[PDB]
């Protein structure tokens, strides 16, 4: 009764292929990747924990 | 400028000193959990102990000690995900109906003393309750003794052990027990040890109890196995025995 | 060849004393979790235990091997403070083990409020200063003399070393170190016995149908390995200053002897927690 | 109606297979690796007199909230190790903890089914509204603005409610199995949950709605966070693996798992670039592992118990992990 309704909303979506994802991700990542203080360690005198 | 750090270092002085004095409190105060199935009678007992002096707790004092008392929650039957959290109680309470051996709590269900039994076997064998002992509290006995003396609906129609038990010889009857009541208390609370002791370590024990929880003075046997339990612990962590 | 093999035998005993006691003192402070009311009398006991074994036993090998004394009038004085003061507080500190040891078994729910850090604080504190009492104190105020012509002649050559005291102070140190402290430790052991073949006779009564030698051994192992190899020092060092020449002096030695080695067996008698362990294999 | 619900049911998969271009791996195969990646404590915040269940910084990453089962609700000041403020507590049985954007108030919660909200800046800090609208405990608290917040409870549920009249908005239903986290998007309109059934969903904060349902586990799911980008996330359930999902493809991406490690997964957090996967273990210890190649670098082994809750901040300088030994540590 309900899931049967709630099943159908999600059978009828659109979707894309995986490649597409997968290369956004990355370039988002590779993009982003400058900003990361974890990844390329910060210089010890900018440093607010040291 | 640097008066602001004078000022903040002046505020933890105040907060660290106040959790100073609740390390005295928390240390020297005990914490034990009621569990049992449906019907069983917690709330009955914890109400007699009440007296003496969401979530259902209890404070009380016996002698200088401190003593906190809680209840599971009264939550529905479940899979139990917050049993982790009870990892460093005292002790754990178990109220058991031992007088509903002929009753069934689905209508299709075991009969309900089995479905203690199961519940006692999950919680014994629990990753996270390996060194916490369990207060047995075989619950209801007059209602037991009125069923067994009636001649109807014996224990060896709905648990065929019965014929082949017999009284054990250091088994001290109860004066006004008579030896057809006396049997029949002892399969139950054998019962419930065989499982106990099969699997236990050495690190956790079981203990039994006869009570009736309207009117029997349990508030010492408490007391008594607690101071035990401490005691044993203390033994096991120097090596000796 | 005989200082060649001893040597290394006597080496031995000063290499391990301060190898054995460098583990105990860096697992506890380096460790946070180790850091308990109870493990203070052990750091103490190890502290006193490096001290003695660092200062004591190399000056005493020296001695025994050189055959003589270089340092002078002044030294030697020190290094027999330090040597009383050594082993008078080492054993003391036995004996408030086995109290808190008797106060945790005998009282649970007290055992708790009764000890505190600052209670343990005091506690070693005060021990420390008895055993200084009696080590420092009485022998810079000369009052263990001696009257004889050999004492005098000691005291007046600047490179020999023995020790020579009259009945009244060795006495009052053997009385105040050793004999003390043993009785109360026998009590405590006692009790503690007591009450852990009572648990276990409850243990027993309980569930005997489905189901005491680890006692035994393990008091047995406190108890013998500290005795056995202590009391006749101390029943010989007062039975040789009430006599005359009823015993040679090299048995005096030797049995004096006993006591420093002790101070490595301390360490395998404690310090065996599955922390502990672990501690010691990780570093 | 059943033969109906299992051809439905066929669709999603059929549908799901054909997008199935290529893995992840294959994309990503000729990027070069990070490296390994080595952190030191920077400091240490005691004072907790018993085991940690909560963390959450603040939106200036120098302050963060901690909740204990002791009965306390503890605010630090990381740049110089000293507390603030110590909010006693009802209830001693608490279980999650927020921190409000705008920083003037802190959330709570527990098995007394009860939420409660703190008013920071006033001392005498008070409860506020106690949103006691619930059957069973409640798992994770999150703040949308200064008057919303999202709750989610152990009856399989998940409800928005109200401060001011502390009346439930809207409440969302679908779940078989208890719920124990949710994150909300960056933009604040959608959120996601994990419950025990081993699926997780996405809820729309308008609507009130499902729309989708990812079932790639075989456990329960005890961690749930976004991806930054708001188009993909990750799960750290009961067994030892670690999945990567993504919104638009609905599908399964990536998994890391070892064979070495055989233990649950108690939290899960990203870094600023979403590059690093963070995740906590039963084994007294964190791992860090990589987004894009699913290959460790690097162990935080500080601890001496389980790990019990993780966060970054939010300009990414530093990472803040509980456990249950009642010490926080800030590694850099
Ligand atoms: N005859 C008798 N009945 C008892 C006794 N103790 C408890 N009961 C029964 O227990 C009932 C009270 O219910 P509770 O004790 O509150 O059961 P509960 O606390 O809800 O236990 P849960 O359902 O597991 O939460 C009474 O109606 C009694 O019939 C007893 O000693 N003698
Ligand atoms: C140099 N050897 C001394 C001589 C006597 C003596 C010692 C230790 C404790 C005492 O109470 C003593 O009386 C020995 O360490």
């Amino acid at each position: 009764r309900k899931l049967v309704e709630q099943l159908k909303m999600e059978a009828n979506i659109d979707r894309i292929k995986v490649s597409k994802a997968a290369a956004d991700l990355m370039a988002y990542c590779e993009a982003h990747a400058k900003e990361d203080p974890l990844l390329t360690p910060v210089p010890a005198s900018e440093n607010p924990f040291r | 400028q640097r008066n602001e750090e004078k000022a903040q270092r002046e505020a933890n002085k105040k907060i660290e000193k106040q959790l100073q004095k609740d390390k005295q409190v928390y240390r020297a105060t005990h914490r034990l959990l009621l569990l049992g199935a449906g019907e069983s009678g917690k709330s009955t007992i914890v109400k007699q102990m009440r007296i003496l002096h969401g979530i259902f707790e209890t404070k009380f004092q016996v002698d200088k000690v401190n003593f906190h008392m809680f209840d599971v929650g009264g939550q529905r039957d479940e899979r139990r995900k917050w049993i982790q959290c009870f990892n460093d109680v005292t002790a754990i309470i178990f109220v058991v109906a031992s007088s509903s051996y002929n009753m069934v709590i689905e209508d299709n269900q075991t009969n309900r003393l089995q479905e203690a039994l199961n519940l006692f076997k999950s919680i014994w064998n629990n990753r996270w309750l390996r060194t916490i002992s369990v207060i047995l509290f075989l619950n209801k006995q007059d209602l037991l003794a009125e069923k067994v003396l009636a001649g109807k609906s014996k224990i060896e129609d709905y648990f065929p052990e019965f014929a082949r038990y017999t009284t054990p010889e250091d088994a001290t009857p109860e004066p006004g027990e008579d030896p057809r009541v006396t049997r029949a208390k002892y399969f139950i609370r054998d019962e419930f040890l065989r499982i106990s002791t099969a699997s236990g370590d050495g690190r956790h024990y079981c203990y039994p109890h006869f009570t009736c929880a309207v009117d029997t003075e349990n508030i010492r046997r408490v007391f008594n196995d607690c101071r035990d339990i401490i005691q044993r612990m203390h033994l096991r962590q120097y090596e000796l025995l | 060849v005989w200082v060649v093999g001893m040597g290394i035998v006597m080496s031995l005993i000063v290499l391990a004393i301060v190898f054995g006691n460098v583990l105990v003192i860096t697992a506890i402070a380096k460790f946070e979790r180790l850091q308990t009311v109870t493990n203070y009398f052990i750091t103490s006991l190890a502290c006193a235990d490096l001290v003695m074994g660092l200062a004591v036993v190399p000056f005493g090998a020296a001695h025994i091997l050189t055959k003589t004394w270089t340092f002078g009038n002044f030294w030697c004085e020190f290094w027999t403070s330090i040597d009383v003061l050594c082993v008078t507080a080492s054993i003391e500190t036995l004996c408030v083990i086995a109290v808190d040891r008797y106060f945790a078994i005998t009282s649970p729910f007290k055992y708790q409020s009764l000890l505190t850090k600052n209670k343990a604080r005091v506690i070693i504190l005060m021990v420390w200063i008895v055993s200084g009492l009696t080590s420092f104190l009485p022998i810079q105020m000369h009052w263990y003399r001696a009257t004889h012509q050999e004492a005098i002649n000691c005291y007046a050559e600047e490179t020999c070393c023995d020790f020579f005291t009259n009945q009244a102070y060795a006495i009052a140190s053997s009385i105040v170190s050793f004999y003390v402290p043993l009785v109360i430790m026998v009590f405590v052991y006692s009790r503690v016995f007591q009450e852990a073949k009572r648990q276990l006779q409850k243990i027993d009564k309980s569930e005997g149908r489905f189901h005491e030698h680890k006692a035994l051994k393990t008091l047995g192992i406190i108890m013998g390995t500290f005795t056995l190899c202590w009391l006749p020092f101390f029943i010989v060092n007062i039975v040789h200053v009430i006599q005359d020449n009823l015993i040679r002096k090299e048995v005096y030695i030797l049995l004096n002897w006993i006591g420093y080695v002790n101070s490595g067996f301390n360490p395998l008698i404690y310090c065996r927690s599955p922390d502990f362990r672990i501690a010691f294999q990780e570093l | 109606l059943r033969q109906e619900a299992e051809q439905l049911k066929n669709q999603i998969r059929d549908a799901r297979k054909a997008c199935a271009d290529a893995t992840l791996s294959q994309i990503t195969n000729n990027i070069d690796p990070v490296g390994r990646i080595q952190m030191r404590t920077r400091r240490t915040l005691r004072g907790h007199l018993a085991k940690i269940y909560a963390m959450h910084w603040g939106t200036d990453s120098r302050l963060l909230v901690s909740a204990s089962q002791d009965g306390k609700l503890i605010i630090w000041d990381s740049y110089t190790t000293n507390k603030v403020h110590a909010i006693p507590l009802r209830s001693s049985w608490v279980m999650t903890c927020a921190y409000a954007p705008s920083g003037n108030y802190v959330a709570c919660g527990g098995l007394d089914n009860i939420c409660s909200i703190y008013n920071l800046k006033t001392g005498n800090v008070r409860v506020s509204r106690e949103l006691a609208g619930h059957t069973g405990y409640l798992s994770c608290c999150r703040f949308l603005d200064d008057n919303q917040i999202v709750t989610s409870s152990g009856d399989t549920t998940c409800a928005l409610w109200d401060i001011e009249t502390g009346q439930q908005t809207t409440t969302f239903t679908g779940h078989t199995g208890d719920v124990m986290s949710l994150s909300l998007a960056p933009d604040t309109r959608l959120f996601v949950s994990g419950a025990c059934d081993a699926s997780a969903k996405l809820w729309d904060v308008r609507e009130g709605m499902c729309r989708q349902t990812f079932t790639g586990h075989e456990s329960d799911i005890n961690a749930i966070c976004f991806f930054p980008n708001g188009n993909a996330f990750a799960t750290g359930s009961d067994d030892a693996t670690c999945r990567l999902f993504d919104l638009r493809a609905d599908q399964e991406l990536m998994t890391y798992s070892h064979d070495n490690i055989i233990c649950g997964i108690t939290s899960v957090s990203f870094s600023k670039s979403g590059r690093l996967l963070l995740a906590g273990y039963d084994d007294f210890n964190c791992n860090v592992w990589d987004a894009l190649k699913a290959d460790r670098a690097g162990v935080l082994a500080g601890h001496d118990n389980r790990v019990s809750c993780l966060g970054v901040t939010d300009d990414g300088m530093a990472v803040a992990t509980g456990s249950w030994d009642s010490f926080l540590k800030i590694w850099n």
